[PDB]
């Protein structure tokens, strides 16, 4: 987490600007359609057979929202991410059994993701602000991991 | 392997670019200096700077030949196979950093193409782009 | 893409495994399990503890689709298709993972065949594991 | 490093076996092999046609003890691989345009010559001591690019 004060604040700007529950929505939708092996944690969710399926399901777009949850707050404690994340590290290694790779998969969707909503407003310098961040919360998401 | 469906996708999205290839190659570019900087070490004779003439040129040979492999979406691999020969041979560019650049590709379209860039243009473009990097990458060894 | 050379290469190294492919199948895994933790993430159903069955039994299940990838190194798509698909649909490993086990796979052969353990045929076996990664994770989409 | 101190003591002690001009020499010389493309860098060390032709070049070899003499040293700092490759870091971005990449492919090429060397005496939870060391490694190195 090596964010220049001038990042931090980057980040922190447009964060302003973003609706979590449908950024969220979004971005976990995404995720499901592009990686589709990222599936294998939702069978319960229902239908998730094409893309409307998927990007539709209100059990996706509620989960989407807790997880984009948990990541604004994260933004809100940037100098301690480990610490901040560490009961949900424990708990998806422990009881989900989540692959950590599937951290860093969201992180770049997510940043597709802010790019497609703020278009020229996600300039390449807010882009590797944000590189950083997601990176940073992957990692402190699998701090936990043995 | 591209679906039916997945070169539609290309072919629409890519449709669209049209003329701008060339400024989204150069913006996909600098998206990647400035995200992952070690991708930099291939350009030690590049002036990286903001607006520089060589990523600019450099911009749009990457995106001509994306532009010819999306014109031989059915053939790839021979309308790639030059530039394969290059790359494994001459650059020998690690392979990691094949998946830094379309990544920062679908940043740039992303940011352009907000009508086009949905979840199944995105997924199609995705895959697109890691079948580029695959023929790139396959006289390595 | 496996050269001649690299099909003998292969051929003669899993040769000499034999009878301890699945004693080696076994190893990798243990060694997979306690380098790179977060790939037990696929295996909450099972006792990960050294020398427990469930570990051995799939050690043997490996080893034998390698056998049978080498037997078929010049139709590995064909062979293992069932396999692809396993893996594809049911599954779901992520792609990241079999370059681990592969890798533990090199050290395991190395440790117990060091003359046959040459630079040459390091390179084989990897390049043969490698492509083995790509015909298991062809159908994820 | 994240090395428990019975990690510690397995890294110590197989090291202490270690002939690094031997070591250093194979693990190059696999690396130029294995992983072709390495070879960029290596231009002006001459024929490297061929498996024999790198592993018998001595320019490799030297070059291969240069590189596991450094590595080496880092294992009396451990506590600090930063600090120690600092220097190198910088170097290895601003003057030879390395990626690092490399140093991970070097790493793994390591481990593999170690078992090699070894057999039964690097095993699964020795390799484990050793892959946290080689990441370790790696990162330290590529610390300073920018
Ligand atoms: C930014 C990264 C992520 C954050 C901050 C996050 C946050 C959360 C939170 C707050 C919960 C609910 C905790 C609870 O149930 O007590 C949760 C549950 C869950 N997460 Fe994560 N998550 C992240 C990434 C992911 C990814 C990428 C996946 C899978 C690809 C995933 C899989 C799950 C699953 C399967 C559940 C349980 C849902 C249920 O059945 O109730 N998470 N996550
Ligand atoms: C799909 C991705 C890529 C495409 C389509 C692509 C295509 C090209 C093309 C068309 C050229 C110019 C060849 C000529 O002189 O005619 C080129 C050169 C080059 N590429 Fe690639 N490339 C890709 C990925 C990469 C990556 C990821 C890197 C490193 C980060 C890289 C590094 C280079 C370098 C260093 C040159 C030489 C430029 C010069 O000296 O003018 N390429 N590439
Ligand atoms: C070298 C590439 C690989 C080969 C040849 C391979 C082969 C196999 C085989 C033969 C089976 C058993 C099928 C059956 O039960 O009929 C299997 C199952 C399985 N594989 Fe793959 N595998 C490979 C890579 C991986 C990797 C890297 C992982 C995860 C890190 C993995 C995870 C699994 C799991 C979780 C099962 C099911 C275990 C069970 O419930 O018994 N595989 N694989
Ligand atoms: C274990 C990780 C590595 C360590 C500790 C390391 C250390 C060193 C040291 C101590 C030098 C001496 C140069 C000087 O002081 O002027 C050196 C030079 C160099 N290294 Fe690294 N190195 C590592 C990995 C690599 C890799 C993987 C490559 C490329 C495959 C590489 C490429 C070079 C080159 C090209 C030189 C310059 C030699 C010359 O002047 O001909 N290094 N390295």
């Amino acid at each position: 987490m090596h964010l220049t004060p001038e990042e931090k604040s980057a980040v922190t700007a447009l964060w302003g600007k973003v609706n979590v529950d449908e950024v969220g929505g979004e971005a976990l939708g995404r995720l499901l359609v592009v990686y589709p092996w990222t599936q294998r944690f939702a069978e319960s969710f229902g239908d998730l057979s094409t893309p409307d399926a998927v990007m539709g399901n209100p059990k996706v777009k509620a989960h989407g929202k807790k997880v984009l949850g948990a990541f604004s707050d994260g933004l809100a404690h940037l100098d301690n991410l480990k610490g901040t994340f560490a009961t949900l590290s424990e708990l998806h290694c422990d009881k989900l059994h989540v692959d950590p790779e599937n951290f860093r998969l969201l992180g770049n969707v997510l940043v597709c993701v802010l790019a497609h909503h703020f278009g020229k407003e996600f300039t390449p310098p807010v882009q590797a602000a944000y590189q950083k961040v997601v990176a940073g919360v992957a990692n402190a998401l699998a701090h936990k991991y043995h | 392997v591209l679906s039916p469906a997945d070169k539609t996708n290309v072919k629409a999205a890519w449709g669209k670019v049209g003329a701008h290839a060339g400024e989204y190659g150069a913006e996909a570019l600098e998206r990647m200096f400035l995200s992952f900087p070690t991708t930099k070490t291939y350009f030690p004779h590049f002036d990286l700077s903001h607006g520089s003439a060589q990523v600019k040129g450099h911009g749009k040979k990457v995106a001509d030949a994306l532009t010819n492999a999306v014109a031989h979406v059915d053939d790839m691999p021979n309308a790639l196979s030059a530039l394969s020969d290059l790359h494994a041979h001459k650059l020998r560019v690690d392979p990691v950093n094949f998946k830094l650049l379309s990544h920062c590709l679908l940043v740039t379209l992303a940011a352009h193409l907000p009508a086009e860039f949905t979840p199944a243009v995105h997924a199609s473009l995705d895959k697109f782009l890691a079948s580029v990097s695959t023929v790139l990458t396959s006289k390595y060894r």
